[PDB]
Parts: C-alpha cells; sequence; structure tokens
DNA sequence: GATTCGTATC
C-alpha cells in the first residue's frame, strides 16, 4: 500500500470531519497525504477555506511507503464518508485503519470490531486562500470557550453581517470586538482586556513589525462565512487571530499533537464606507 | 448461537440489514472467510468476519435476496448447529441441524456474477 | 402634509361614493347578520380595487354596532409574528380570541388582509377554520364581514400549482365550493364606481380645494380633467390620487391612472364584437394580448371561443365564417401553446367577424365552455367502466379492455343483464346512463 | 498528455493570439485589457466559433497565475437557479480581492439556458457590484436572454 | 433617564420569562417606566386577554428615573435577555429613539444592543401554582383549545377539553379529547363561593409557568358572569403578576 | 488588472438635472424633492431611460445627510419573500426616525416587477399601515405585473423612450468630459444603434473610443451591429422573393444569426407592423408559427427560414 | 363587450 495509518481513537476523526460539516454538507474534500501527516482542505465559494490537519504521531501507526512525489492528492464525496462512517462507534477495538494505493485506486476506510471488518472503498474523483505572513494588520490570541459564546450569541441574534474590531491602547487597553449587523441593528460583543480570556493583541501598521496604538482595525466579513468557523471554536482550546491588509481573516485554532484547524476567510468589499465611521464611533463612545 | 461467538456471528450476519438499498447480497468465500460484499455507486462495502470458522469437510461466490438473508438469520438465532453451503453462481444451502429435527432452506441466485 | 384619499375620507355614509341600491342591499344584509339568532353567518363582499368596500363597512359597523352593543371593528393582522406561535396559527388564535365577542362585547369583524392563501398548506387552514365558523355549533357568533378584492395575478416564475390562486385572486379561487354555496354565507359583489358619482366627489375635493387650485389657476380646467380621470378609471382612491398629482403639480404632466384588468367574458366580447374607440383591430389585440396575457394564453380561451363565436347575431351569418373560424381554431390547436398561436386565432376570429359586421345586429350572450361538464361525465363514466370491469372477472374469468367497454359493452352487456334480470346481476343499467338524440 | 485527447480539446486555444476570425472581437478585448478597463461582455454567436476560448484565453492572459482564485465559471452543467445566484455568485461578487488587487471575472457559459429569474436577480447584481467585478455573458440564443440583461452587457458577436 | 439594573439570578429568570410571555401574547411589548415600579403589559389584537407584569423599585438594585412608556418588539427584546448556555452577572437596561442594554457575562465579555422603540400612550380561588402548573404543563396547546374551570362545593376540577363541531351530517370537524383531573378541597388553599367558567389554555399555561421561575406558589382567581373577563394575578417579592381574560359567554 | 470604472457606472447621474428624457416627469420630481411631500409612486418604461437614477437621485435629494438610515433599497438579487417583507419592511416602517418638517422614508422596491403575488399582499398592508412615516418608490419594467391593490395607492408615472436629441445630449456631456475624438456621423450611428436605450449608447461608445479611438460611422459600424428587428423588418417587407432571400442570408445567416432568433424577431416584427392588411398580417404571423414550431423540433436549417419567406410572398403578392 | 330591464335626471 502506498499510504496506511491505523488509529484507536476515532473520536478524533469524527470530531474532524464533524469540524467540516459546517461548510458544504453535499460536497468534495480535499484530502492531502504525506510523512507528517494527512490534511482535510474544504473550500467554499472561492471566499473561505478550512484546512485540518492529523499529523503523524495522531496514528499509533503511520508508513507512508512512498517516494515518487512528496504529498499525495485525493478528493472525495463528504458525505459518502459521513454516510459511511455513521458505525455508532461500538463501545471491540473499533480501530480504524485509512488506506490509498495511489492514482486509480479508491480511498480505504476499514473498522474492525475484532471480529467484523466492515471495509468501505470511497471512488477518488479529479482535481490560494492564504494570507501573506509578512504583512498582518492585527494579531489576537483568544480563549476557545468566550469566542464560542459569541459566535452563540451572533447566531442567536442572526446577525446577517459582522464585524472585528481591533485597537490597541498606549496603556495596553487593547479591546477586540464583534460587531454585528442584525434585526435588532448595530450590537457590539467585545472581549475583554483580562489575561483570562485574552493572553495577546497586537495591531500593526502593515508589515507587521510596528506595534501602533490608538488606531483601529475594521473587518467586514459576511457572517454566513463567520459561522463556518464556530463548530472548530468548540473544541479549541486558544484560538489565534491573523488578519491582513488584503481582507484575509485567518483563524488559527489548535485543541491541544491534538488536531489543528486552519480557517482562511475572505473579507467584503465594504461598498459605503460610512458604517466604518458608524462603527468606530460607536466603539468610542 | 450459544459461547463466545454467538453474539458475535449474530451481529456480523445482521450487520447487513441497517441499509435500506441493500436488496442483493453477495456471499463470498475464500479458500477460511465469509465476506458478505454490497456493491453500490455510494461505496464499495465490504463486510467480513475476522473469527476463526471450521468447514464440514477456490472462490465460491453467490448472490441472494436479502429476506432470504433474514429467514437466515431467524434459523440461526434459533439453531446451535448451522450448515452454510454456497454453490459457485447458482444457489445457497443453509443446513440447520437439532440433534433429529434438521432444517434446510434452499435459496436461489438472485443475480448472476 | 397627507394624501387626499388620506384627509378626505368620508365622514358619513352620504359623502361614499356607492350605489343607492348598493348601500340598501348592503344595510339590510348587515341588519340581518345583526339580529340574534341571524340567518347569515358572514358576509363576503367582493370586488375590484378601491370600489369603497372597507368605507362602507367602517361606517355601517360605526352606525350599527352601537344600536346592538348591551350594557368598531376587529380587523386581522397577518404581519403579527407572535413568539412561539407557528404562522399557520396565527389566523387559529385569531378566531378563537374574536370569538368571543358576543355578550357584553360587540365588534363586526373585518378580514380585509387575508392571510397568506398562496401557500397550500395554510390556505386550506384557512378554508377548514372559515367553514368550521361557519358550521359551528355555538348558539351564536358576532357577524363576520370578509372583503375580496379581485385581482388578477400577473405571470411570474414558471411554476403554479393551485391553478386557481395563481391566475386570479378572487372570492371563487380562495373559497372552495362548500363554502360559497352556503344557506349561512351571504355574498355581494361589487361594481367599481359609475362615472357620476366620481365626477360628484371630484368636484367635491375641488370645491374644498378652491385657494390652491385657484392659486394655480388650474380651476378654469378642472371639469375637464375630472370628466376624464371619471372615464378612465372606476377606482376612488385612484382617482383621487391622480387629482392630487395632478393639481399638485406645475406643469403639463400627462394624467395616468392604473390600467383595470380585462375580465374573461369581456375578452371575449373583445375579440367577437371588436371595441369601440378601437376602430383598428390589431391594436386592439395587441394591447389584449400585453396587458391580459395570463387570460389569453390559456386553452380555456379558445374553448370560449369556440362555444361563443355562434352568440353573433343569434347564428344568423354564413356558414362559411363559422367554418373558416372553427378551421383557424383547429389550426391552432396544432401549434402546442405558441403565441403565435393564440394570435393567430384571435386575429382570424376578429376579422372574420369585422367582415360580417354591419348595423341592426341583435347578438345573443355569451356562455362558460361545457368541457368542465362533459370531464365530470367521463369521470363517472370511468368509475362505471371500472365497476364493471372488477364485476366481469370475480363473477366470471374475463378480462376486457377499456376501449371495448366504451364501445360494445357498454351497451350490450347493459342490456343482456336487463333481459336476464326480466327472466332472473349489480349493474343492470347502461353505462354513463342512456344516450338522447 | 495532449497526445491523449480529441483534436478538438486538443488545439484549443491558450492565448489570445491562437483565437482566429474574429479580429474585431479580439482586438477590442485586447485594447480593453491594455488600457485597464473590461466592461461587462457578452458573447453572441454561433457555436464553435471561438466564445469560450476567447473569454478563457483572456482571463487567463488578465490573471496569469491568480485564475484560480480570480475567475468564477458556471454553464448549463450547473445549477443557476434563483438561491444559487443569490447565494454564489453575489458572495463571490460581494467581497475583497485576492493577493494584490484587481476585478473578480464571472463567466456564464451558456447563459440562455438560465431562467428569467435568475437573469432578473443577476441583473442588479451586475449593476451593484461592477466596481471590482466583470461579467462575461456566453450565448448561441439572444432570444432567452431578458432585455434588461442584454441593455447591461457590451455586446460582441462571433462571426462564423 | 430610566435605568436599571439586576444582580439576582432568579430575578433575571423571571426577567426572561415575562418578557417571552408578553412576546408570545403580542409581536409587540409595550413598557412604561415609572419611578416607583417598571410595569411591563400587552395586549393580543384579539383584545380578548390582558397581561401585565410589574417590576418594582426594590426588584432592581438602582432604579434610577430621570423623566415614560415605548413600545418594544417583543422577538428583539426575548432575544436579548435570555441566559446563554454555560452567567450575566449584570443587566444594565436604560433610555436617554434607540434602547440601549448592556450585559456582560462572568467570563467579563460585554455585549450592547440597540433595539428600536416607538412612543405610545364575584368569588376568590387560591389554588396551588405547582399542581395547576402540572396539569396545565401537561396540556398540549395544538389538541385543546379551550379550557374548562368549574368548582363544586366539594372539589375542584380543570379538563382541558376542545369545543366540537359538526358539519353536514355530524362531521367531526373537532373532536372534543377532554384530558381532565378532579382534585379535593383539601388541596385547594382558600375557597369563598360566596360555577363553570369557559376561557382560553396557552396563555394561561404561559402565565402559570411565568411564576415558578424563581427557586425561592399560589394564585389568586376572582371572577363573575360569562360576558366579563376574568382576573388573574400572582404575587413576588417585587414582582407583581397580573392576567384579564374575557370569559366564553 | 487595473482600475477604471466602465462609462455608465463612472457617469452615472447623481443629481436630477443631469438626467435627460422626460423633461415634465424630472420636473415633477424636482418638485417632489423641493416641497419634500413625495406620495407612493410606480416608475414603470423600457430598460436603460433612467429609473433606477431617477427613483435614487429622488431619495438623495428628498434625504440628505438621513440617506444613511432613511432608504430600504430592496432588489431582485435580494431576497424579498413574504417573511422577508414582512419583517423587514415592517421594522423599517416602524422605526420612528425624526426627519425634517416636509419629509418621509423611503423604500425602494427596484425590479418590483419580480415579487411574488404573497409579498405584493403583504406590501399592500404595509403600505396602507405605515403610510404616514414611509413612502414606497417601485421601480419596474411594466406597471402590469404589480397588482393592482398597489397600483391603487401608487401615482403612475410612466416614463417614454429616451429621444435621440436627449441621448445625443448626454452623449456630447460625457464626450466633452473624457475628451474622445468624434465624427457627428459617429454619434449618429451611435444614436440609431442605441435605439432609445442611454445605457446600450454609453457602452457602444465606450467600447468604440476602446477598440478604434475615433468615433465615426466607420468604427461604430464595424464594432457594433446594427439592430436585427430593423433587418428583420426589411426582410419581411422585401417586394420580391429574391431580395427578401438575399437579405435574410447576407445580413441574418453569414453574420452568425440563430434561426429561432430570427423567427422570433420575425414574429415580434409582425406584430408591430403597419401598412399591411389585417388578413396579410395574421396569415403572416400564422407561417412564422408554424416555421417557429419547425425550428422547436429541431428542423432549423436555412431551407425553412427560405420556405417561410415564400409562403410570406405567396400570400402577401397575391401569389 | 352585449342584452335586458330598470332608474334618474333633465
Ligand atoms: N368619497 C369617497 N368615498 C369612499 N372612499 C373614499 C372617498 N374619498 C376617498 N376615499 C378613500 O378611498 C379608499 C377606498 O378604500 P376601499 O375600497 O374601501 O378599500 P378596498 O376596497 O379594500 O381597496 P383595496 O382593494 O384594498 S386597494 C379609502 O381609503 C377611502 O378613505
Ligand atoms: N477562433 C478560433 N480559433 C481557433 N480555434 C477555434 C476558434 N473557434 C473555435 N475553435 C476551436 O473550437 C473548439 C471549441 O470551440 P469553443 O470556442 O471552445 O466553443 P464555443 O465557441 O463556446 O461554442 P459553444 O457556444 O460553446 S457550442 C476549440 O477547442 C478550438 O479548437
Ligand atoms: N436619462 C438619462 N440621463 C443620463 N444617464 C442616463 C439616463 N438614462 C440612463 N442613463 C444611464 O444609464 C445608466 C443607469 O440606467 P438605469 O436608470 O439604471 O436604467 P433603468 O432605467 O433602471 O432600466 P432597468 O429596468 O433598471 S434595466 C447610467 O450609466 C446612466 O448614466
Ligand atoms: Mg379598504
Ligand atoms: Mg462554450
Ligand atoms: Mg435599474
Amino acid at each position: 500500500n502506498k499510504f496506511s495509518a491505523s488509529t484507536v481513537h476515532l473520536e478524533h476523526i469524527t470530531t474532524a470531519l464533524s469540524c467540516l460539516t459546517p461548510f458544504g454538507s453535499k460536497d468534495d474534500v480535499l484530502i492531502f497525504i504525506d510523512a507528517d501527516g494527512l490534511s482535510f482542505v474544504r473550500e467554499n465559494n472561492h471566499v473561505i477555506k478550512i484546512q485540518l490537519l492529523l499529523s503523524r504521531e495522531l496514528f499509533m501507526s503511520y508508513s507512508y511507503r512512498n517516494e515518487t512525489e512528496d504529498h499525495m492528492k485525493l478528493c472525495v464525496k463528504i458525505n459518502h464518508i459521513l454516510d459511511s462512517v455513521s458505525v455508532m462507534n461500538r463501545n471491540d477495538i473499533v480501530e480504524c485503519t485509512l488506506s490509498y494505493d495511489g492514482h486509480g485506486s479508491p480511498f480505504v476506510l476499514i473498522f474492525e470490531d475484532s471480529f467484523i471488518s466492515e471495509r468501505v472503498e470511497y471512488s477518488t474523483y479529479l482535481i490560494g486562500l492564504e494570507l501573506d505572513r509578512e504583512r498582518i494588520s492585527f494579531e489576537a490570541i483568544i480563549k476557545g470557550e468566550a469566542l464560542h459564546s459569541a459566535l452563540k450569541d451572533l447566531k442567536e441574534i442572526g446577525c446577517k453581517e459582522c464585524y472585528v474590531y481591533a485597537k490597541t491602547e498606549a496603556n495596553d487597553e487593547n479591546v477586540f470586538a464583534l460587531i454585528s449587523k442584525s434585526q435588532l441593528g448595530f450590537s457590539k460583543i467585545k472581549l475583554p482586556s483580562n489575561r483570562s480570556i485574552l493572553e495577546k493583541l497586537q495591531v500593526f501598521d502593515g508589515d507587521s513589525t510596528t506595534v501602533i496604538d490608538g488606531f483601529a482595525v475594521i473587518g467586514f466579513f459576511d457572517f454566513t462565512s463567520f459561522d463556518k468557523i464556530r463548530k472548530s471554536t468548540k473544541i479549541a482550546s486558544k484560538v489565534l487571530f491573523r488578519m491582513d491588509v488584503h481582507g484575509v481573516l485567518s483563524v488559527n485554532i489548535l485543541s491541544q499533537p491534538g488536531i489543528v484547524i486552519e480557517v482562511c476567510m475572505l473579507e467584503k468589499e465594504s461598498i459605503d464606507e460610512a458604517a466604518q465611521t458608524e462603527i468606530e464611533l460607536l466603539m468610542e463612545t | 448461537i450459544s459461547g463466545e461467538f454467538g453474539s458475535a456471528f449474530h451481529g456480523f450476519i445482521r450487520r447487513v440489514e441497517r441499509y435500506s438499498n441493500v436488496n442483493h447480497i453477495h456471499l463470498m468465500g475464500v479458500k477460511v472467510e465469509l465476506k458478505i460484499i454490497v456493491n453500490e455507486l455510494d461505496w464499495h462495502l465490504e463486510i467480513c468476519w475476522n473469527g476463526p470458522l471450521d468447514s464440514v469437510i477456490s472462490t465460491h461466490e453467490v448472490i441472494i435476496r436479502c429476506k432470504d438473508w433474514k429467514v437466515c438469520s431467524k434459523l440461526y438465532a434459533a439453531f446451535e448447529e448451522v450448515v452454510l453451503a454456497i454453490s459457485h453462481d447458482e444457489s445457497c444451502v443453509f443446513h440447520c441441524s437439532l440433534d433429529r429435527g434438521q432444517i434446510i432452506y434452499y435459496i436461489a441466485r438472485s443475480k448472476g456474477l | 402634509g397627507e394624501q387626499w384619499y388620506e384627509k378626505f375620507k368620508p365622514n358619513c355614509l352620504e359623502q361614499v361614493a356607492i350605489h343607492k341600491r348598493k348601500l340598501k342591499d348592503v344595510q339590510e344584509a348587515l341588519d340581518a347578520m345583526f339580529l340574534p339568532n341571524a340567518k347569515h353567518r358572514i358576509l363576503l363582499l367582493s370586488g375590484p380595487s378601491g370600489c369603497s368596500k372597507s368605507t362602507v363597512i367602517k361606517e355601517l359597523s360605526k352606525i350599527l354596532v352601537p344600536k346592538y352593543r348591551q350594557n368598531k371593528v376587529t380587523e386581522f393582522r397577518g404581519d403579527c409574528i407572535v413568539n412561539d406561535l407557528p404562522q399557520m396559527e396565527s389566523f387559529s388564535e385569531f378566531l378563537k380570541g374574536a370569538r368571543y365577542l358576543v355578550m357584553s362585547n360587540l365588534s363586526l369583524i373585518l378580514i380585509e388582509d387575508l392571510p397568506n392563501v398562496f401557500h397550500i398548506d395554510t390556505r386550506r387552514r384557512f378554508q377548514q377554520l372559515i367553514l368550521q365558523w361557519l358550521y359551528s355549533s355555538e348558539p351564536l357568533l358576532p357577524p363576520l364581514v370578509i372583503c375580496i378584492t379581485e385581482c388578477e395575478i400577473p405571470e411570474n416564475d414558471n411554476n403554479y400549482r393551485k391553478f386557481g390562486i395563481d391566475y386570479t385572486f378572487s372570492a371563487e379561487t380562495i373559497m372552495n365550493k362548500e363554502i360559497l354555496m352556503h344557506p349561512r354565507l351571504k355574498r355581494i359583489k361589487f361594481n367599481p364606481i359609475n362615472s357620476t358619482l366620481l365626477k360628484k366627489h371630484l368636484k367635491f375635493i375641488c370645491v374644498q380645494n378652491m385657494k390652491m387650485l385657484k392659486e394655480k389657476n388650474k380651476w378654469n380646467k378642472r371639469q375637464e380633467v375630472i370628466d376624464y380621470i371619471a372615464q378612465e378609471t372606476g377606482d376612488i382612491r385612484s382617482a383621487i390620487t391622480t387629482l392630487q398629482f395632478w393639481a399638485t403639480s406645475s406643469g403639463s404632466l400627462p394624467i395616468s391612472t392604473r390600467e383595470s384588468t380585462i375580465s374573461y367574458f369581456h375578452a371575449i366580447g373583445k375579440v367577437i364584437h371588436g371595441s369601440h374607440s378601437t376602430n383598428n383591430d390589431n391594436e386592439m389585440i395587441n394591447n389584449l394580448f400585453e396587458n391580459s396575457n395570463n387570460l389569453l394564453s390559456k386553452e380555456d380561451f379558445k374553448l370560449g371561443i369556440l362555444e361563443n363565436y355562434n352568440t353573433f347575431n343569434k347564428g344568423e351569418f354564413s356558414i362559411s365564417d363559422a367554418s373558416s373560424i372553427v378551421d383557424c381554431l383547429s389550426e391552432c390547436d396544432n401549434m402546442n401553446g405558441l403565441p403565435e398561436s393564440n394570435e393567430y386565432g384571435l386575429r382570424e376570429v376578429r376579422k372574420t367577424f369585422r367582415n360580417i359586421s354591419k348595423q341592426g345586429h341583435n347578438h345573443g350572450t355569451v356562455y362558460f365552455p361545457r368541457e368542465w361538464k362533459v370531464r365530470k361525465l367521463q369521470n363517472s363514466f370511468k368509475v362505471q367502466a371500472e365497476d364493471w370491469l372488477n364485476v366481469s372477472l370475480y363473477k366470471y374469468n374475463a378480462v376486457h379492455s377499456f376501449r371495448n367497454i366504451t364501445l360494445e359493452f357498454g351497451y350490450y352487456a347493459p342490456l343482456i343483464r336487463k333481459c336476464q334480470s326480466y327472466k332472473k346481476i349489480d349493474v343492470v343499467d347502461r353505462i354513463g346512463g342512456p344516450i338522447e338524440a | 498528455s495532449k497526445e491523449n485527447l480529441p483534436w478538438v480539446e486538443k488545439y484549443r486555444p491558450e492565448t489570445l493570439d491562437e483565437v482566429y476570425g474574429q479580429n474585431e472581437v479580439i482586438t477590442t478585448v485586447r485594447k480593453f485589457v491594455d488600457e485597464g478597463k473590461l466592461p461587462h461582455l457578452l458573447f453572441y454567436g454561433p457555436p464553435g466559433t471561438g466564445k469560450t476560448s476567447t473569454i478563457v484565453a483572456l482571463a487567463r492572459e488578465i490573471y496569469g497565475k491568480n485564475y484560480s482564485n480570480m475567475v468564477l465559471e458556471l454553464n448549463a452543467s450547473d445549477d443557476r437557479g434563483i438561491d444559487v445566484v443569490r447565494n454564489q455568485i453575489k458572495d463571490f461578487a460581494s467581497t475583497r480581492q485576492i493577493f494584490s488587487k484587481g476585478f473578480k471575472l464571472i463567466i456564464l457559459d451558456e447563459a440562455d439556458a438560465m431562467t428569467n429569474a435568475a437573469q432578473n436577480a443577476l441583473r442588479r447584481v451586475i449593476e451593484r457590484y461592477t466596481k471590482n467585478t466583470r461579467f462575461c455573458v456566453l450565448a448561441n440564443y439572444a432570444h432567452k436572454l431578458t432585455p434588461a440583461l442584454l441593455s447591461r452587457c457590451t455586446r460582441f458577436r462571433f462571426q462564423p | 433617564s430610566f435605568k436599571a439594573t439586576i444582580t439576582e439570578s432568579g430575578k433575571q429568570n423571571i426577567w426572561f420569562r415575562a418578557i417571552y410571555v408578553l412576546s408570545t401574547i403580542q409581536d409587540d411589548i409595550k413598557i412604561t417606566v415609572t419611578t416607583n415600579e417598571l410595569i411591563a403589559w400587552s395586549m393580543n389584537e384579539t383584545d380578548t386577554t390582558l397581561c401585565q407584569v410589574r417590576f418594582q423599585k426594590s426588584f432592581f438594585e438602582e432604579y434610577e428615573f430621570k423623566p415614560y412608556s415605548f413600545r418594544v418588539n417583543g422577538r428583539h427584546l426575548t432575544t436579548i435577555s435570555r441566559k446563554p448556555d454555560g452567567g450575566i452577572k449584570s443587566f444594565t437596561i436604560a433610555v436617554n429613539n434607540r434602547l440601549i442594554v448592556v450585559i456582560e457575562m462572568d467570563s467579563l465579555i460585554v455585549k450592547e444592543y440597540c433595539p428600536q422603540f416607538q412612543p405610545i400612550k364575584i368569588n376568590y380561588i387560591c389554588c396551588n401554582s405547582t399542581l395547576l402548573k402540572n396539569f396545565l404543563d401537561n396540556c398540549n396547546v395544538n389538541v385543546t383549545d379551550e379550557v374548562k374551570l368549574e368548582i363544586n362545593v366539594h372539589r375542584l376540577s380543570i379538563t382541558a377539553f376542545t369545543k366540537a363541531v359538526y358539519g353536514k351530517n355530524n362531521d367531526l370537524l373537532r373532536n372534543a379529547l377532554s384530558m381532565s383531573n378532579t382534585i379535593s378541597t383539601l388541596d385547594l388553599e382558600h375557597y369563598c363561593l360566596f360555577k363553570s367558567i369557559i376561557f382560553k389554555l396557552k396563555d394561561f399555561k404561559n402565565f402559570i409557568t411565568i411564576g415558578p421561575s424563581w427557586k425561592t406558589d399560589n394564585i389568586s382567581l376572582w371572577f363573575c358572569h360569562p360576558g366579563d373577563p376574568i382576573l388573574m394575578q400572582m404575587q413576588k417579592p417585587g414582582v407583581k403578576l397580573e392576567l384579564v381574560e374575557v370569559t366564553d359567554s | 488588472l487595473s482600475l477604471q470604472l466602465p462609462w455608465v457606472e463612472k457617469y452615472r447621474p447623481q443629481v436630477l438635472s443631469d438626467i435627460v428624457g422626460n423633461k415634465e416627469t424630472i420636473d415633477r420630481l424636482q418638485q417632489i424633492a423641493k416641497d419634500g411631500n413625495m406620495p407612493h409612486m410606480i416608475i414603470s418604461g423600457m430598460p436603460g431611460i433612467g429609473k433606477t437614477t431617477s427613483v435614487h437621485c429622488l431619495a438623495h435629494e428628498l434625504l440628505g445627510r438621513s440617506y444613511a438610515d432613511g432608504v430600504l433599497e430592496l432588489n431582485a438579487s435580494d431576497d424579498r419573500g413574504i417573511d422577508v417583507v414582512r419583517n423587514q419592511i415592517k421594522h423599517f416602517a416602524q422605526k420612528k426616525l425624526h426627519l425634517p418638517p416636509g419629509k418621509h422614508k423611503i423604500v425602494i422596491l427596484d425590479e418590483a416587477d419580480s415579487m411574488t403575488a404573497g409579498a405584493q399582499q403583504a406590501l399592500r398592508r404595509t403600505m396602507e399601515l405605515y403610510s404616514n412615516s414611509t413612502r414606497f418608490a417601485f421601480a419596474c419594467n411594466q406597471s402590469n405585473k404589480i397588482i393592482e391593490p398597489l397600483q391603487s395607492r401608487c401615482a403612475i408615472l410612466r416614463y417614454s423612450k429616451l429621444s435621440d436629441e436627449d441621448v445625443l445630449k448626454r452623449l456630447l456631456q460625457i464626450i466633452k468630459l473624457e475628451d474622445v475624438k468624434y465624427t457627428n456621423d459617429g454619434l449618429e450611428a451611435i444614436i440609431f444603434t442605441a435605439e432609445g436605450d442611454m445605457r446600450q449608447a454609453i457602452n457602444n461608445l465606450q467600447s468604440t473610443v476602446a477598440g478604434h479611438g475615433l468615433v465615426n460611422a466607420d468604427n461604430v459600424f464595424k464594432i457594433v451591429d446594427s439592430p436585427h428587428p430593423l433587418i428583420v423588418k426589411k426582410m419581411l417587407l422585401a417586394s420580391n422573393l429574391e431580395d427578401s432571400i438575399q437579405i435574410l442570408r447576407t445580413d441574418l445567416w453569414k453574420k452568425g444569426y440563430s434561426s429561432i432568433d430570427i423567427v422570433t424577431t420575425s414574429f415580434r416584427v409582425t406584430k408591430n407592423l403597419a401598412q399591411v392588411k389585417e388578413s396579410v398580417r395574421l396569415e403572416m404571423i400564422k407561417e412564422i408559427g408554424l416555421t417557429h414550431m419547425r425550428i422547436l423540433e429541431g428542423v432549423g436549417t436555412y431551407l425553412q427560414l427560405a420556405s417561410m419567406l415564400a409562403k410570406i410572398h405567396k400570400l402577401n403578392n397575391k401569389a
């Protein structure tokens, strides 16, 4: 076999594949394979991209007995996996084995309950949104539970569109808020400056080198896209934000080697900038 | 049906019943393993049996309907000694004995492999 | 500051632009449902838009309800999206709370804005609930007044299911056969306001705006524009809105009013006998197609033309013209709903009737096609044939095709069974009943 | 593996210099690219005259490398109802551009297969987000296109 | 002008339950502010019911007023005062045409909302609210569209029945599903006959459920006549409850 | 690849004084802007004659600094179902906003001709309940698609097709503001191919400028195509069959026009075609319908179109 | 729109 990987903690694959569920429920999922591990990359409307990585240390066995290409790329339908791996766990080892035998071969998922081996083969189909690391407008490190509560409230309210506020201060009065625009209108959800929740918030002025105070960073995001990160924040311990000048929001979620999630989002063009003045005035008030 | 393997084999036999698109199951035997193979465009399901299996005494594959397999499971539930005989691309003979009162179920192939 | 039709609302029923007979026939009915042990449970008013239905109901409930109050109007609000309640239950809650308006409480109900009836589930719920109100076992109920504005639904995205509410919003396409034909239901169809009432009321609005009207020197012209507005529309609100737009303006803007839809028999008569003031058949048919394409693009319109082309001069015209008309209709039937088919058929019918139209013609009365009657008769025939086939197997093993049933076994087998009946099997009478002439 | 393809999709032009026949259309679109202004195009003509080839070559020339994340292509093989136009097309032509900058392209191949509701929704998307997105409508039959949609597009006719 | 803050969890539970109930009665939660107390009232369009929730000055820790009735959409307000899963430490509601409300969790994350507002202008029965809530909530609003409250000189019986209607041939257009219960006079705390009363069930269910939301228990009912509206009331330390509904004639 | 707005949106008028065409209607709109008592209005006409721009300019000149939260522009691209109508429109109308004395909120409903009927009924309720605080402006192509109960409350304004003089004046303004070289016959050709559409005229002028520079007749007609309805009318009215056949071939078949497009345009032309008798017109309509059926069934060759022309000449030439 | 009958007014 070109690639083989067995594991006994199928809860990781279950939670991992649920982390792609907020995206298209009926579409295709792209899977990279490499010696470091395999990653499930998903994209929607060319405007948002999740990238969930399972490292090699996650599996008790990880071979990758291939050398012709650095990585193996295969694309499969997501709900074929979702329908098939509905095994209801068992309790039985329930050991899961992932296999791939190069191009033209199905993606295999073997489940063994020490007697029964329900082997499932997935047909593979024919086969970007990265922030430029040199330029980061702002970077924030928040705790997972607070962010999950923020998105839960924002979904409770509906939140047709959302905003992100980032304005560090000379006295280190760092402020980070999620401003919405819903049936109620402008609702300001500001996260606290305490080190219990917000552990770091640096707002730059380009090139991500100079920590400039007294200036705010505004991100106009479509909330349907901002909701795709909600389920990932549920298992997250620390959630890292990184927004660049090109209007790309990168969320760095790591449920501590655990699982690592890379959600990249394209930000709205903000047709009218009067709303920007309204938001900043609502903030300073 | 009674013993260590009694519940395990019953579960393996009945594991085919948890899908609504399974009408033609495809038994398979290699000289041993008992593989129930389901053919669909969604995903090629290949239920097997890893437990040690004996012979009453080369591939032998027979496609039958699912109601016949339900009758087979019901027979296995109430029978201690059961014999599963396979005719390559022909028929499946389910011999059940009670050491004597004997039950034989003759099942005809539904599709040619 | 305010719209003219809003600040010039009648203060009394003497100021309302309604016919005398219509006012009397609504007043007598409203009194009839007001007296205890009333025969008429609900009242249904139907008609075009802005025919002063709601206004007369306001004034009648203003000077009638107080007479029977022991010691106003209540309207349904479809916009009331109340918490914890599904949308389909809003009208249920409203009706359940509004039936507690009998003793020590009296308020006539006006269902002016209906619930969303284009959704089939809640439309059926509306039908069932209003039927439960009609068939209610309660000792007495407050009078129910429902106003329906008859408007044609214009064409939209090509998906039509109800076939009734999707072509016309009327009392017939909302309410079912049981609801309208009910002893306790009263229906008063309304008519557009005539030109006399419009002229008088527009004159009243002018004589109440003389200063401004005299300020812009438009009072030496108001009479001609009032006559034009009265002739153009039969809508009081639209007439007053157009008059306000003309008066408040300071230029030569053309006076434009909303265009009223053309009915079914109106379109049939326009195709058959032509249209007055339009001696151009081409332009009349063109405007008929642009404005009422929903009505003209149907099989029912061709059926109506076929059924009613004999009403021209009481069938007293040449058979060559009739042959030409039916030939063109048959040719149009071979084009499967293309616009060219309808255009050609209507144009040919109009041309044929124009070349033979002269003075001294006494035409007949048009009628709706009887095709639905034939469909019901065919359904009854299908049921009887199915029954005969069912009897014709278990009694004696025999399978007969339906074509043979329609041809021979619908006549000869009942004849045999009747002869067997006389010298003595369930099916003894002829299938579909006897034939006549 | 271009030797493993039919001759039709083996000699498909990759650059605008390889699209023969339509001299005027190619010259005008090249001028549009050079000047930096691209209007909402509409390519109309008989089948097999170089419409998809021209639009894909033009998009490749405008975005040499960002073509994957700079062009949204839809055709009759993809569902394009009212919901697709409302969600996918609007969200694509409502977000800021990738890399440094530019304008996003939305190619509608075989747009005569779209319903009138979808085109009626699309017209306001065309008129509202034109600052950073341009549309290309490809069609063999112009009578299936709403007159408003034809109004808000620049017509280029592909002769046989 | 008006400003109020509640620091106690059960008080917030009562506020949320009351707001939800007034939202379920009418889409607009009419609110007026008085220095003595804050009263929230709602009127259904049918005008057959009237529920009012009174929040006294002692309910809030600092009920400052510097002057007022304003109409607020019910659904918007009921999604603001909800308790998120996994602890609001301060609910400050104030107005100085936008209502300002400030919410902060125990984790110090702070939210603000700006809803729009519109300025606008016998016998006695005292029964345990627990048993009444049991029977009432056990009933389903879908099947039951009518309540039958009858008191006997020995026992008190309440049933959730339905007014049956018959069509052309005794057609069962509406059935008569009658979930019934019988309660003796020992459970009834105070009865004074000095009787059959028919009204609705959903509003009664919501009003009854309002009460026990405080984990700190009787409801008083005075009524007379079939065409006259019944009174309905409950009392809390800083919260006063009222319901007026027109009875069936 | 660069930054340059197309002339259609770069030169969209921002004030009512820059809109050409229906002078009386625009003057009335300016009066509404100054007094401020805007009634419910319906705007209908051909595409690209200044309907959306008129509405938005009226909203701006009526609301000023309050335009940000004073208009609720909903369009076909946005969801406008019954629930959306109810919730959003009701909440916007119930929003109490202090405005200047003679001012109201404005609810622009562009493409109201593509709105579901139940949403129109909900609009009826909202229109008749919150009329004292907000006003509705419907922009549509044909007023038939708005239900009669809604047209009852509105002051109907009908935008006529733009005359050649108004479009010429706007073209001259844009030219003397963009510095393009032109010829009188070139602007005449742009006017002729625009056919009463300002947006099409601007697009054709920009295309000619970008492709060739100087705007004369030759460049315009080598980049833009004469309206094919006119060619269809020319071929249907031809005297003999040979000339009609030659026109069809060299002007519609060699130019790359679909046969279904030719047939549909022929039907539309025949509907509005004077100087022909009623019998002749309906016979031509019948023959066009038969040929349309043959095209729809798959037989869409040039022989079918030639046969349709031959039958038309038989009927109109007493042949 | 056509017919018939009935009003109301000038
Ligand atoms: N002289 C008048 N007589 C009657 N109504 C008048 C008069 N002058 C103005 N109006 C107004 O005209 C309108 C007519 O409304 P109605 O016809 O009663 O309601 P409607 O029949 O339901 O109209 P639709 O179908 O809802 S558009 C009312 O708003 C009246 O205030
Ligand atoms: N101008 C041209 N120059 C060179 N090859 C061309 C040209 N036009 C068409 N072709 C060839 O035709 C093939 C398919 O034509 P396309 O242009 O891709 O299809 P199309 O023009 O969009 O027609 P439709 O409307 O899609 S059926 C291409 O792969 C080329 O090989
Ligand atoms: N009368 C006019 N004066 C000046 N520019 C005009 C005029 N009419 C249209 N335009 C131009 O046309 C574009 C906008 O036209 P619109 O008014 O949006 O078209 P429309 O009348 O709304 O037709 P539809 O139905 O929306 S396709 C802008 O580029 C305007 O400059
Ligand atoms: Mg009314
Ligand atoms: Mg193509
Ligand atoms: Mg427009």
